[PDB]
């Protein structure tokens, strides 16, 4: 099917204690695929997933200088923005960078993202026909008029078609035993004494991948929603998620209850009972 | 803005007593992105924790994964600690095989 | 692979 490719940049300034901490994260789909971390010794890019680890001296040496020398601009950019906003120079901020690409099954080019924010707050972002920029507040407005007139979309524009789109397709290719496979869930169900007149069937998904799965409880062919609980979607730590729903039922009922599970990795849906 | 993290304890693979596993304690949903996570064995910090690396969601918030190898049986207990300076004190959420 | 270019806030 359709597939990304995300990268996420995060400064934090921590004045008296050095130099801001420059972090970068890779993803392509949900799967993680390279890291730096300017505290770390190494000072390189570094493999997160074993499908890039065949890219040569060229790719790591490219890749560490440029996200080397996005810590070193950020330094900037954050005593830009502390001007902007007229801070103290004793407080600690955080400036996020997110940017991508997304290709179809095809592997054609749908769409590009690139956005930016700090602390916490958005500031300025690409618009998606990735020709203009919408901006937060006036601060951002300035940096709009800036890169309007320096025409940064167009170097955006520019990467997002065409190099971030070419990569995610190699990296496809390269990891696609794993990049394109779905592991489906691993299901199975619990039961809680909850007290003598109550009882939790709780209905688990484990070890799937991607992340996107659909858990449901039927009664008697009824959508329940009362009396249930649904966590978020965590990682296992593998690569792969896990999920799990569940529902007070009065003891004896059990048997009306069926959990009702969707994903990308099964055929047909997967039905459980007690 | 400040935004309180989410916390789920749990293991990787379905516990069974004697049988070697994983300690999962991931946090989510928070800003900044300074945070304290502790995994505890019968109320003591366990020593090697080892994380994934800091990202972030899509309304900026930053999620970690915290976890260690662990062994674990019918007594003894795990819980995740967990300060940030939206909480007034740690948080401490208690494992459960069940969940 | 990253963007490569040089723009500033």
């Amino acid at each position: 099917g359709s597939h990304s490719m995300r990268y996420f940049y995060t400064s934090m300034s921590r004045p008296g204690r050095g130099e801001p901490r420059f972090i970068a994260v890779g993803y392509v789909d949900d799967t993680q695929f390279v890291r730096f971390d300017s505290d770390a010794a190494s000072q390189r890019m570094e493999p997160r997933a074993p499908w890039i680890e065949q890219e040569g001296p060229e790719y790591w040496d490219r890749n560490t200088r440029n996200v080397k020398a996005q810590s070193q601009t950020d330094r900037v950019d954050l005593g830009t923005l502390r001007g902007y906003y007229n801070q103290s120079e004793a407080g600690s901020h955080t400036i996020q960078r997110m940017y991508g690409c997304d290709v179809g099954p095809d592997g054609r080019f749908l769409r590009g993202y690139h956005q930016y924010a700090y602390d916490g707050k958005d500031y300025i972002a690409l618009k998606e026909d990735l020709r203009s920029w919408t901006a937060a507040d006036m601060a951002a407005q300035t940096t709009k008029h800036k890169w309007e007139a320096a025409h940064v979309a167009e170097q955006w524009r520019a990467y997002l078609e065409g190099t971030c789109v070419e990569w995610l397709r190699r990296y496809l290719e390269n990891g696609k035993e794993t990049l394109q496979r779905t592991d489906a869930p691993k299901t199975h169900m619990t039961h809680h004494a909850v007290s003598d007149h109550e009882a939790t069937l709780r209905c688990w998904a484990l070890s799937f991948y991607p992340a996107e799965i659909t858990l449901t409880w039927q009664r008697d062919g009824e959508d329940q929603t009362q009396d249930t609980e649904l966590v978020e979607t965590r990682p296992a730590g593998d690569g792969t998620f896990q999920k799990w729903v569940a529902v007070v039922v009065p003891s004896g009922q059990e048997q009306r209850y069926t959990c009702h599970v969707q994903h990308e990795g099964l055929p047909k849906p997967l039905t459980l009972k007690w | 803005i400040q935004r309180t993290p989410k916390i789920q304890v749990y293991s990787r693979h379905p516990a069974e007593n004697g049988k070697s596993n994983f300690l999962n304690c991931y946090v989510s949903g928070f800003h900044p992105s300074d945070i304290e996570v502790d995994l505890l064995k019968n109320g003591e910090r366990i020593e090697k924790v080892e994380h994934s690396d800091l990202s972030f969601s899509k309304d900026w918030s930053f999620y970690l994964l915290y976890y260690t190898e662990f062994t674990p049986t019918e007594k003894d207990e795990y819980a995740c600690r967990v300060n940030h300076v939206t909480l007034s004190q740690p948080k401490i959420v208690k494992w459960d095989r069940d969940m | 692979s990253v963007y490569d270019f040089f723009v500033w806030l």
